[PDB]
DNA sequence: TCAATATCCACCTGCAGATTCTACCAAAAGTGTATTTGGAAACTGCTCCATCAAAAGGCATGTTCAGCTGAATTCAGCTGAACATGCCTTTTGATGGAGCAGTTTCCAAATACACTTTTGGTAGAATCTGCAGGTGGATATTGAT
DNA sequence: ATCAATATCCACCTGCAGATTCTACCAAAAGTGTATTTGGAAACTGCTCCATCAAAAGGCATGTTCAGCTGAATTCAGCTGAACATGCCTTTTGATGGAGCAGTTTCCAAATACACTTTTGGTAGAATCTGCAGGTGGATATTGA
């Protein structure tokens, strides 16, 4: 009846601090930064279908959208795993 | 089986795909998109608990509070860029102050 | 008998809170304080104790980097004490008033 | 109430903010900000509050408020 | 083709100075001032409706968003328009 | 046969408002008010500019508007202000302004 | 190499639109380092603007979104 | 022979350029720099007439405040000067 | 230039409050089939961009010279820090009730569709016409004294 | 507070480039009628949220003393503004060729809509641990001398 990011979280959590843990206002705190980067990398792929005439957002906005939004090497890393993942997910 | 073992992900394709469809971003949306986004997602979701978790351990605890939280984002050039308008919540600020009112 | 030199104590203090992360004005005046500018803008109105909880979070941290610019206004006219000449410049310079 | 907001709980304040010094006219001062920026922030939330056909502030009409003012808030939700 | 807010903008012009023209540089700076303003109030009165979990934009969002979006006087004056124009549409 | 404008008393287009919202992705659905709402503020704010711009325009003796006006009319209306603080206006220059320090005696 | 053709006196012009009446010699290697910077950032959203619509023309409208997306909304070249 | 006092001449060229709107950086040299730094993020670029126009007229827009800015930050210390450390100020309570 | 008070930093410990870790049931997420549809491909008239020639005047560059600015030094009044007593306002915890959200149910009115007509708004042409330059009389500006 | 030498302002002029009209199509509103949602009135149930009350108790207000900082004040080497002359390059403009746009179709690949069938993730409990927070042991910070 009301959903959350935490399950997600803690599993990412687990991958790079196995042994570590998190408080419950840390997590509401991880939650917030989820939903916020959603929204804004949501909201510019919106922005770039739309300057476009195109209806669809695909992977491409997105891609777009993270090399705007995020700061240099930051973005070079997430467009790596962002296309890492979408490659793998079609070798299915 | 599930959209996001076929990814290799640890966040949830199905729920990204259904929060973009149900968004008002687009009328459709690509199948992608939501496996690219939910990637993005676990990579700085990722980087920001890898720092956190040092931060904490630095500092002898072993559960991640909101100042570890603080003290990662705050002391990573490009993080700190991305969230530079964002308060977190019981955070605090970084121990900093002005060389000229040192003594000496 | 000995006692601190001026300057020397107020370095302590700041290391002290910067340290620190907790609500640092007494939480019932603040409370006192939201509610009555809430009471002018419509009277009956009530609160979840998050939702002031959330304004003083956010308004305790505005203040602090508020005093932050301020200092580096401060600094930058020799001086070493804050005044309000220098919050109005910092306050000037982030086109918030 | 607002001269509930002391004197030396600004100081901490100040402190937090690495202020080493300061003018005895900071405090009225300081008064007049925090009351400017509740004003504007209660009076967006409320905005928000009453839309929703609602008599209670929740914290996520806080949260909507400060975003609006380009003040993004992460623990109560988003 | 090339849609523009350009002969609605000139009307406008016409009403408060009747024997005052525009050129075309100027014009184009208040077409783009009707597009900033339209998609900032579209755009708030969409998140609007979000938070409500609603999914229709009513004029009562335009309202709450007009009232948002605009300094206080500016907005005084808008809300009373856009009240006077939908009640004066609905008798016709 | 009317506008759905002149219904409203209005000179901007509440169909085109109408289309634009619905194919804008703000919504799934669109109220049949609020296209009249916001085209009678878009029309008001619009109003609001032209008038303090032709009082400009006519200060300095033209007869046309140029983007000079519209500058000057914005930065020197302390609401108008606020509302496009973070608006460039090309080829409209800034208001004559000296700080009193830099004054002769 | 570019950069040195913003002038000197050019630098003054735009100061003296500012106000100001007094300049010091070490402002103009000064202003053209932030210029040169501020280019940076929006042509490269501009180009990443360009590049997404597979063009190889850098339009007027990239431009306009790419100063949008740094808080510099700007007004005359929307049409 | 007859001379203008320092700072007479300057009062007066402040009055002259707050009066007009005309672009102050030569267009040439500015469309050089401007194809010089997009080489170096992707070669062959193109650029409408206007792009750059629009890139130009935003430039300056942002060095005439940020000169403004300036300003109020030397004031601040009571020079009448405007010096790096003012610029380096006055970004920095920018965001930027 | 060194030593005595104090203070904080180091490491240690047993438990209440928080965090983990478990155990069912809707409601999303996944599937299967049947349609749509958006937008890539391949081609194409045409802008709009890129250069080029080059004269020609406007602006930049570099040096000289003078006045006034900013940087540096000294110094006294007085502000703001450090400290302690004492009292009060806050905090805290339990309690009680009333006003709200929040949960569902269920129809009217509102909105979306799908088509058929009816115009308005746009894109070039074809007209007007304010304003740019250029010029001559006034009035202001500024330094000199 | 008088003056001559300049710069600037304000209005007029005329020919034109850009602003306003004016025409003649064509997408796009408006109009009707049918097909769906939805948000809302009611009724209902808990949850919070407001308001007391009554302790200790911790933190604020007040008062005293003095360090040292800020503001006032003086002088100067050179930094920068203003003027000139010399020269370089930006600006202008008219023409061209083609690159790279949009514009038009054509047509599958990809995405949506329904309708059924699993699996997951959220919640309320059942079962756990990490710090906190004392106590007080080697260093660090501070100021007196
Ligand atoms: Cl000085
Ligand atoms: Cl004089
Ligand atoms: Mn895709
Ligand atoms: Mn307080
Ligand atoms: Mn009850
Ligand atoms: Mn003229
Ligand atoms: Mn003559
Ligand atoms: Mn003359
Ligand atoms: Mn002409
Ligand atoms: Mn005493």
């Amino acid at each position: 009846r009301k959903e959350s990011y935490s399950i997600y979280v803690y599993k990412v959590l687990k991958q790079v601090h196995p042994d570590t843990g998190i408080s419950s206002k840390a997590m509401g705190i991880m939650n917030s930064f989820v939903n916020d980067i959603f929204e804004r990398i949501a909201g510019e792929a919106s922005r770039l279908a739309h300057y476009n005439k195109r209806s669809t957002i695909t992977s491409r906005e997105i891609q777009t959208a993270v090399r705007l939004l995020l700061p240099g090497e930051l973005a070079k890393h997430a467009v790596s795993e962002g296309t890492k993942a979408v490659t793998k997910y079609t070798s299915a | 089986k599930t959209r996001s073992s076929r990814a290799g992900l640890q966040f949830p394709v199905g729920r990204v795909h259904r929060l973009l469809r149900k968004g008002n971003y687009s009328e459709r949306v690509g199948a992608g998109a939501p496996v690219y986004l939910a990637a993005v997602l676990e990579y700085l979701t990722a980087e920001i608990l890898e720092l956190a978790g040092n931060a904490a351990r630095d500092n002898k605890k072993t559960r991640i509070i909101p100042r570890h939280l603080q003290l990662a984002i705050r002391n990573d050039e490009e993080l700190n860029k991305l969230l530079g308008r964002v308060t977190i919540a019981q955070g605090g600020v970084l121990p900093n102050i002005q060389a000229v009112l040192l003594p000496k | 008998p000995h006692r601190y030199k001026p300057g020397t104590l107020a370095l302590r203090e700041i290391r002290k809170y910067q340290k620190s992360t907790q609500l640092l004005l007494r939480k019932l005046p603040f409370q006192r304080l939201v509610r009555e500018i809430a009471q002018a803008i419509s009277p009956d109105l009530r609160f979840q104790s998050a939702a002031i909880g959330a304004l003083q979070e956010a308004s305790e941290a505005y203040l602090v980097q508020l005093f932050e610019d301020t200092n580096l206004c401060a600094i930058h006219a020799r001086r070493v004490t804050i005044m309000p000449r220098d919050m109005q410049l910092a306050r000037r310079l982030r086109r918030e008033g | 109430n607002i001269q509930g907001i002391t004197k030396p709980a600004i100081r901490r304040l100040a402190r937090r903010g690495g202020v080493k010094r300061i003018s005895g006219l900071i405090y009225e001062e300081t008064r007049g900000v925090l009351k400017v920026f509740l004003e504007n922030v209660i009076r967006d939330a409320v905005t928000y509050t009453e839309h929703a056909k609602r008599k209670t502030v929740t914290a996520m009409d806080v949260v909507y408020a400060l975003k609006r003012q380009g003040r993004t808030l992460y623990g109560f939700g988003g």
